[PDB]
């Protein structure tokens, strides 16, 4: 139904998803909506709908960075449901990525982001990444601050503070924590054994509420050291994305 | 025409009057519900001293005017 | 002066009579000085006391 | 909050925190290897460098340097935790709601909510250093006040806060004018109805933040004449005896507890309110130098739970007991003995306040450099509650004060005969202008670059007004 | 008849005279109540210090008014 398949979209636009017209159809969205895109770990976006009859029924088209942003890769299943109450934004603080702005002369703000979202009215939420091609160079950006939170629209009187120091890419690389199950591999008894003792009692409390038990609460995994114990935590607490501490 | 009056102390209070008509009609209204003698009874706007010999019209004063009352005694 | 422990705010308030009930303090049935132990001095909220009596420096 | 909790703050507090404080360090003569590398002696100095500051004769660690260390301590960055507020108020009344089976306070506590013993010790961190006043005359006309009448007198005053170079990472509080509330003074003491005062400061606080200053503490003269035929005071207040006896601390903490200084590192979002006290006692001399104070962070919780009260003995404050809504447990002051080895002794009958203070530094602006004055004045019209003087607002002292300067011209001297805090003050309660003609009046007198606006204020009609009714009174 | 004074000590004195006496009366009426002579009083109202040769009917105070007192040698 709503498990859209993924595409690469002809568009380089960040803040546009194409879909076929049955799609449209099916789930009576239309041209030009706003509606919430879910792909994997969790990851969300606000995506502008587009109808477009190329794509096979029950496909839909994102650009790479998109995909990037929701961790999925060309083939995977995105639910798409509408996004009726996004307000425009405030105020978005946004910073550029340091090496992409290397060797940039003048106010990158005007030069790049100024036509970007005058009369475009993008959608964006907080940790996004949106890429402009302004004359012969091509700079990503990140979504650092928006307000109203979490997401908002980019409207003409919408005020962007780029004002602030460069941001390194090297810190969401070589701090690639939010690792999925895809990072373990070799241990499936005992990530099934700490998910089913995790999971059920935070995503689906209702299930003990109706039996009527009190769930277990502590936990103990031990073994040969520089096994994974931290990693398969890790990853375990960032797939149910409850508050890690 | 509705005007507005703030005595010496603040108080506020609404009255009606043609323009044309003289302001020393104005000035026996708010002595008739004030009880204060005409002489007794000073109107100031814009630092003019008003004077019951004339009208709202020469004053270019129009409804919803504010006007301040003094006495001529020694002051307040 | 007066104001060195015997004034207004003084005789209002019983300072030395709360010093010397410190003192005699007993069911049982004028100096002021810092010879002893204190005793619960309490004012309203928006009062304020100046009038101990002074002790001046080691001289 | 998965990070630091979002709100707004001072400028300065914003504008210190961008800041690092490092002091940096040359080659000692001790270090052993090259040019570049750093062992112990060359690193950079913390702003927080303890040996730092008691060699330079600096006693409290200038809060945000305090900030600064807390965070360093821990907060680790990209990992290690979800980062765990580093500052929280003391809060001691008693948890209403624990159960863990058990009921409420006043029938049943269990080991959970119990309040734990009360350790005084002497703080480090004084949030407001150096306490500075535009002009001598502020304080001044304020000693002129007991001058004249032989009474005491209290007083708020007014104010901004900004940077302080000569602490690292230090505040001063500019103090522009003085505010006198409504009190019945005497020969030993004062006293002031606190619901009224409060009424009237709400409005006055109004119009000053409409004026853009803001109330930053109070200041009191505790003075009395010696015998000498010259002007010479008695030093009641000196190490030999107390500095703030108990009263004066318990009334500290009730004005800094309703005074919340508004920070972003902490759970509820305020600590330590930049809040001074000062007070004009005299030094060994016939002087009579002011002083500064401020109630050291436990004190100021330990009285919104009452559990303190005022003693016979100045510098001693008496402890209240235990009833129900009120659990006050053991409080232990823990002081250095002269062996440099911290000794606990149990103070439930009374302890020293000294425990319970931190010090500031008062000064003046150098007479030689800028002069940033908001207000050329204080020498002029009566201030506001000076009834039992001679003084008293009214209109014929508005005539006599700023009519023949306003009939004619003088635009300098009727900006400079226009830029007083309390004349200001009393024709907005003449209420004789509109809000913006007030607003216009204040930006005319409490700002540079005045031309327009003065001209602006006198082509309106309310000045005119105003102008009139002086003429017409006497 | 009834009339407001904000005193030296900075309280309100509620005063009951009427509008039909001198000034001078009520300057009587206060000092003798408080033992505060009224040869230094003066008052204030609307910053008019009120003369002692006038009554209350020329300044046409209303009643519940208030007035404030100031001492002068
Ligand atoms: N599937 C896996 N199973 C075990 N170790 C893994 C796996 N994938 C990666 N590793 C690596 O094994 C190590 C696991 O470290 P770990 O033993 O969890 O540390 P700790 O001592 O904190 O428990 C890391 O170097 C990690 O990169
Ligand atoms: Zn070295
Ligand atoms: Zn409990």
């Amino acid at each position: 139904d709503n498990m859209l398949l993924v595409d690469d979209a002809i568009n380089d636009d960040n803040s546009v998803i194409a879909i076929n017209s049955n799609t449209m159809d099916k789930l009576e969205l239309f041209r030009g909506d706003t509606v919430l895109v879910k792909g994997k770990k969790r990851k969300d976006t606000v995506l502008i709908v587009l109808i477009d009859d190329e794509l096979e029924d029950g496909a839909c088209r994102i650009n790479r960075v998109v995909r990037n942003n929701l961790r999925i890769r060309l083939g995977d299943l995105v639910t798409i449901h509408p996004c009726p109450d996004i307000k425009y934004a405030t105020r978005i603080s946004v910073l550029p990525i340091a090496d992409t702005i290397e060797g940039i002369t003048g106010n990158l703000f005007d030069v790049f982001l100024k036509p970007y979202f005058v009369e475009a009215y993008r959608p964006v939420r907080k940790g996004d990444h949106f890429v402009v091609r302004g004359g012969m160079r091509q700079v990503e950006f990140k979504v650092v601050d928006v307000e109203p939170e979490e997401y908002a629209v980019v409207a003409q009187d919408t005020i962007i503070h780029w004002e602030g120091e460069p941001i390194n890419r090297e810190d969401e690389e070589n701090n690639m924590n939010e690792v999925g199950y895809d990072d373990i591999g070799g241990c499936r008894k005992q990530m099934a054994q700490i998910r089913e003792m995790v999971e059920l009692p935070l995503r689906h409390p209702q299930l003990f509420k109706a039996i009527g038990i009190k769930p277990p609460r502590g936990v103990l995994m031990y073994g040969p050291p520089g096994t994974g114990k931290t990693l398969m935590a890790r990853a375990v607490a960032n797939e149910t994305g409850a508050f890690f501490f | 025409m509705q005007i507005f009056v703030k005595t010496l102390t603040g108080k506020t209070i609404t009255l009606e009057v043609e323009s044309s008509d003289t302001i020393d009609n104005v000035k026996s209204k708010i002595q008739d519900k004030e009880g204060i003698p005409p002489d007794q009874q000073r109107l100031i706007f814009a630092g003019k001293q008003l004077e019951d010999g004339r009208t709202l019209s020469d004053y270019n004063i129009q409804k919803e005017s504010t006007l301040h009352l003094v006495l001529r005694l020694r002051g307040g | 002066p007066s104001v060195l422990g015997q004034g207004s705010m003084s005789t209002r308030i019983d300072y030395a009579g709360i010093a010397n009930s410190s003192r005699n303090k007993l069911s049982k049935f004028m100096k002021i000085t810092f010879d002893g132990e204190p005793a619960k001095l309490d004012l309203p909220e928006g009062q304020l006391f100046f009038g101990f009596p002074m002790v001046l420096p080691k001289e | 909050r998965y990070g630091p909790l979002r709100i707004k703050e001072l400028a300065v507090d914003e504008e210190l925190e961008k800041e690092d404080g490092l002091i940096p360090r040359q080659k000692s003569k001790l270090c052993k290897h090259g040019d570049r590398g750093m062992c112990e002696y060359c690193s950079p100095l913390p702003p927080w460098d303890k040996e730092y500051h008691e060699k330079n004769k600096i006693k409290h660690i200038s809060f945000h340097s305090y900030l600064k260390k807390l965070n360093e301590n821990a907060n680790k960055k990209e990992n290690g935790s979800s980062y765990i507020s580093p500052l929280s108020e003391p809060d001691f009344r008693i948890n209403k709601r624990c159960h863990n089976g058990h009921e409420p306070w006043p029938r049943g506590i269990c080991s959970k909510c119990q309040p734990s013993a009360i350790t005084l010790q002497q703080q480090e961190f004084r949030m407001v250093d150096h306490v500075e006043f535009q002009k001598s005359e502020i304080i001044n006309e304020f000693i002129q006040a007991w001058r004249y009448t032989g009474m005491q007198r209290f007083g708020y005053m007014y104010g901004s806060y900004s940077k302080y170079d000569n602490t690292p990472l230090g505040i001063k509080a500019v103090v522009e004018a003085i505010y006198e509330p409504p009190q019945h003074d005497e020969q030993d003491g004062l006293t002031m109805d606190v619901e009224q005062v409060k009424n009237e400061m709400l409005q006055i606080d109004r119009q000053a933040q409409e004026m853009g200053l803001s109330r930053i503490g109070l200041i009191f003269t505790d003075l009395s004449d010696a015998g000498a035929g010259d002007g010479s005071v008695f030093c009641k207040r000196h190490k030999d005896s107390f500095f703030l006896s108990s009263l004066e601390v318990i009334m500290a903490a009730r004005h800094q507890t309703r005074h919340p200084n508004v920070s972003k590192y902490s759970e509820q979002g305020f600590f330590s309110s930049k809040f001074v006290t000062c007070v004009i006692s005299g030094n060994l001399e016939g002087e009579i130098d002011i002083s500064s104070y401020q109630v050291s962070t436990e004190a100021e919780a330990l009285v919104t739970a009452d559990m303190i009260s005022g003693s016979t003995f100045p510098s001693m404050a008496y402890i209240n007991d235990t009833t129900d809504e009120r659990y006050v447990p053991e409080i232990f002051y823990m002081k250095s003995n002269e062996y440099g080895i911290t000794v606990k002794e149990n103070a439930k009958p009374a302890f020293p306040v000294d425990y319970l203070l931190v010090t500031l530094t008062h000064g003046f602006p150098n007479t030689d450099t800028e002069t940033n004055s908001k207000f050329v004045s204080s020498t002029g019209f009566p201030w506001s509650n000076r009834q039992a003087m001679g003084q008293s607002q009214d209109y014929q002292e508005l005539k006599k004060y700023l009519f023949n300067v306003a009939s004619s011209g003088d635009f300098n001297l009727l900006h400079e005969k226009i830029s007083n805090f309390h004349l200001l003050l009393y024709i907005n309660s003449l209420q004789i202008l509109s809000p913006d003609e007030w607003k216009l009046l204040i930006e005319s007198a409490v700002k540079n670059e005045w031309e327009e606006s003065l001209l602006k204020l006198v082509s309106s009609a309310g000045w005119q007004t105003l102008v009139m009714i002086l003429q017409e009174s006497g």
